[PDB]
């Protein structure tokens, strides 16, 4: 079953050129397998910048070129422009009207510097200490970088435990918010002589902890 | 170009159940091409769904599919339908239509509909339970203290937070929610006050969760220790 | 017996103020030649001279202009070039097609009368000049079916020759024999015509296009039973295509050495590093391209532009094949053309083209001296078209239909099975045809 790749993430600064490549298991990607780019800002429907390997519509920006680079479709964006931080996607034509997109690369486009998330972490409330416990809010905010790794700890490592941490999402700041939540017994969250929140954004973690006994 | 397509509105659905989302083409001739369909899941990619032809009502599916969608025509409305039936939970996702442009290809992707969110979910629509989050003890720090509270396990999506009942907005900081594994939301909002306040200054969190008609007001206190 | 009632053949039996739209510097000899024969039978010669594809809006609000025309000649595909490139980019097809919908947009209610040069042959002593010039001819004959109003017809004449033209164009155009499929020569005028037809083994390894799919499916697996020693079956999905592992087996069972390969037939070099690539020890016997082309729709909205582009497996595919096999000696090149070319029926017009490109290439090939093969196919197997006189053939009883068709080793044979009661009352409803006369 033939699976389409492209680069998962891809990081471009302002004027910069980055190039994005589509490739197929099944073989050489070329023209008869009519290559389509598109681009899709977050919240919205994709617009579509190339058909037909190099074809530019009228609203595809001049900075956007569509190419065969060596057994791949290439998307090339020349100069870019904060407002080209988009997800990308390749299509491509196969067999009996079949058609396969490719899994998108999410290109970023640095807009601001580094910003280290802020992590604030909540204890089970007393009240919340009803029926089961549980519950361990780790709220993360202002981080330019929109993309974190939250790693929970209890002296030593649960993660298996009910760990729900939410997707990034832009503040008024043009920073990125993200929340965790660690679910646990009560017994279990007496039980330990203290738990942690790790995020890691760019390579650095913060951390916070609270202990099941001193405030 | 100037060809649209509009979609149906979003659509929240149960397992086993089924769903007809409609693509209307206005702005140009209908009857020479291919409507095609691609869905998206959460923060994922776009899959391919399938092609329903205009001019002779023919279908390609999408393999893992078949014999659950049926995609139609109708020349009349000069709208195309995709239908989805005996729905699980993975069947969550934007539902995209797609065509060529006005003297364009038979199977093109140019021109895209605005997209329909239909959910499925075991849902059983609940009224959110929100906790105190009390704020710190510890030091003075640079001045300030968090406290906040916790709004867990609402179902239909849209909950609201203000506090004071509207009149502090100052440093308030409320998080999009978490779905859990249980089809339920829990979210925090959170507010930074300076501490010096802790203890003469009152703070109440009035969440509303309008779907249950449940609204409450949680006055969130130093604790005891 | 059975197959002989399905199988027929193109013949050429002899029988016998307008506007000019021709491109700035193309023409021009034919063009004077055409205006002087023309007013000889009273009526007032005006150039309509056309942009390099032009935008069919812009020609609509010339037309608007012009005042009452009683009809328009159209030398587009005359005097014209192929600079190197795709066979059906070919400016005069863009252009007859944005002509049409613009008289039609324009609302003259005046016919067009498209004139090409050696795209046709009236029989094996011509030439096919450019094989392109064809999809004229079949585009044409399905804007006759979808609007008879705006359609006049063909007529082919010798490269550059101006004289038969002026002579019997002033007839052509006014003449009553409702003859819309002509072809102007020395030894007099032809007709284009359809008649019934009179009364192998593969070696190496024999090559099929569209192989994966369905049809190269049924022919993959016929080529087998038949005896194959080895089958190379190419395909942009090659292996990776549905049911492509139960394919292999099912005729790996009828004693055939078979193989699976992805290819893109569009791509000089895709099919270059595949010919390269076969054993010297089996080297490549035949071909059967069958690489299909799939674009519905009417002639209303149709554009050069589209033909083309969807078009290019099947027509790429060919000019491919051709050009990397002119010089190895193989049995059987095996072109699947269609009823599209052949007749054409309303909505075909998105396959009619890329066949008449097939049709010419064979012919032109056996004229050049190479074993060529353009078989016009009816119907296959797994409601709008039992009706109107086409009904499906078998697989076996189509391909043994093509076992004898290279038995005789003619060029161009028809192999469909047609109900000629209600075929001819559907394919006459709006417009007569003087094509089936000889029946």
């Amino acid at each position: 079953q033939t699976v389409v790749i492209q680069e998962p993430s891809l990081t471009v600064s302002p004027g910069g050129t980055v190039t994005l490549t589509c490739g197929s298991s099944t073989g050489a990607v070329t023209s008869g397998h009519y290559p389509y780019w598109f681009q899709q800002k977050p919240g919205q429907a994709p617009r579509t910048l190339i058909y037909d390997t190099s074809n530019k519509h009228s609203w595809t920006p001049a900075r956007f070129s569509g190419s065969l680079l060596g057994g791949k479709a290439a998307l090339t964006l020349s100069g870019a422009q904060p407002e080209d931080e988009a997800e990308y996607y390749c299509l491509l034509s196969y067999s009996g009207a079949l058609w396969v997109f490719g899994g998108g690369t999410k290109l970023t486009v640095l807009g601001q510097p580094k910003a280290a998330p802020s992590v604030t972490l909540f204890p089970p409330s007393s009240e919340e200490l009803q029926a089961n416990k549980a519950t361990l809010v780790c709220l993360i905010s202002d981080f330019y970088p929109g993309a974190v790794t939250v790693a929970w700890k209890a002296d030593s490592s649960p993660v298996k435990a009910g760990v729900e941490t939410t997707t990034p999402s832009k503040q008024s700041n043009n920073k990125y918010a993200a929340s965790s939540y660690l679910s646990l017994t009560p017994e279990q969250w007496k039980s330990r002589k203290s738990y942690s929140c790790q995020v890691t954004h760019e390579g650095s973690t913060v951390e916070k902890t609270v202990a099941p006994a001193e405030c | 170009a100037e060809v649209q397509l509009v979609q149906s509105g979003a659509e929240v659905k149960k397992p086993g159940s089924s769903v007809k989302v409609s693509c209307k083409a206005s702005g140009g001739t209908f009857s020479s091409y291919a409507i095609s369909w691609v869905r998206q899941a959460p923060g994922q990619g776009l899959e391919w769904m399938g092609w329903i032809s205009a001019y002779n009502g023919n279908t390609n599916y999408a393999q893992k599919l078949q014999g659950r969608v049926t995609m139609t025509t109708d020349t009349s409305t000069s709208t195309a339908y995709m239908e989805l039936r005996s729905l699980r939970s993975d069947d969550t996702a934007v539902y995209y239509c797609a065509r060529a442009p006005n003297y364009g290809d038979y199977v093109a992707f140019d021109i895209w509909g605005q997209g329909t969110t239909v959910t499925v979910s075991s849902a059983s629509t609940k009224g959110p339970s929100v906790f105190p989050l009390a704020p710190s003890s510890k030091s003075t720090s640079g001045g300030t203290a968090a406290l906040g509270c916790l709004v867990k396990d609402y179902f239909p999506e849209p909950v609201t937070v203000s506090w004071n009942s509207g009149a502090l907005t100052s440093g308030v900081h409320t998080f999009p929610a978490v779905l859990q594994s249980s089809g339920l939301y829990s979210l925090s909002s959170v507010v930074t006050v300076p501490s010096s306040s802790l203890g003469t200054q009152t703070y109440i969190c009035n969440v509303n969760h309008k779907p249950s008609n449940t609204k409450v007001d949680k006055k969130v206190e130093p604790k005891s220790c | 017996d059975e197959v002989s009632a399905l199988r027929y053949r193109i013949e050429w039996r002899p029988t016998g103020t307008w506007l000019v739209a021709k491109y700035a510097g193309t023409a021009d000899e034919t063009s004077t030649a055409a205006r002087e024969a023309l007013e000889s039978a009273g009526a007032r010669v005006r150039e309509l001279v056309v942009d390099a594809r032009c935008g069919r809006d812009e020609l609509a609000e010339r037309l608007r202009s012009v005042g009452e025309v009683a009809g328009v000649l159209s030398l587009l595909a005359v005097d014209e070039a192929e600079p190197e490139e795709a066979p059906l980019a070919l400016a005069s097809l863009a252009d007859t097609l944005s002509l049409v919908q613009a008289m039609v947009s324009a609302e003259l209610g005046c016919p067009l009368w498209t004139v090409t040069e050696s795209a046709v042959a009236t029989g094996p002593f011509e030439r096919v000049r450019n094989a392109a010039h064809g999809a004229l001819w079949g585009v044409g004959r399905v804007i006759a079916l979808e609007n008879p109003a705006v359609w006049g017809g063909l007529v082919d004449v010798p490269a550059g020759s101006v004289a038969e033209l002026a002579r019997h164009l002033a007839a052509v155009v006014s003449g009553g024999a409702g003859e819309d499929q002509l072809a102007l020569r020395a030894d007099g005028v032809y007709g284009r015509r359809w008649v019934r037809a009179a009364a192998w083994k593969p070696t190496g390894t024999v090559l099929v296009t569209g192989g994966t799919g369905g049809v190269g499916g049924q022919i993959a697996r016929w080529l087998a039973r038949r005896g194959a020693p080895h089958l190379l079956l190419v395909s942009r999905s090659g292996p990776d295509a549905d049911g492509a592992g139960e394919l292999v087996a099912e005729l790996e069972a009828l004693g055939a050495r078979t193989t699976v390969a992805a290819c893109d037939v569009t791509d000089r070099e895709s099919v270059r590093e595949l010919l390269g690539g076969i054993g010297d020890d089996v080297p490549l016997s035949a071909v059967f391209h069958a690489a299909a082309t799939l674009d519905d729709g009417t002639v209303d909205t149709l554009t050069g532009e589209r033909i083309e582009r969807a078009s290019r497996a099947k027509v790429l595919g060919a000019r491919n094949l051709h050009e990397l096999t002119r010089e190895l000696d193989l049995t059987a090149f095996v072109l699947f053309s269609s009823f599209a070319s052949a007749f054409g029926a309303p909505g075909l017009g998105g396959y009619a083209p890329g066949n008449a490109y097939l049709d010419g290439l064979a012919q032109q090939r056996r004229s050049d001296g190479l074993p060529a093969t353009a078989v016009a196919w009816g119907t296959w197997a797994g409601d709008r078209f039992r009706r109107h006189g086409v009904i499906e053939m078998p697989p076996e009883t189509a391909c043994r239909a093509l076992q004898n068709a290279l038995d005789r080793a003619e060029v161009c044979p028809i192999v469909i099975d047609v109900r000629w009661d209600r075929f001819l009352l559907a394919y006459t409803a709006q417009r007569p045809t003087r094509l089936f006369d000889e029946i």
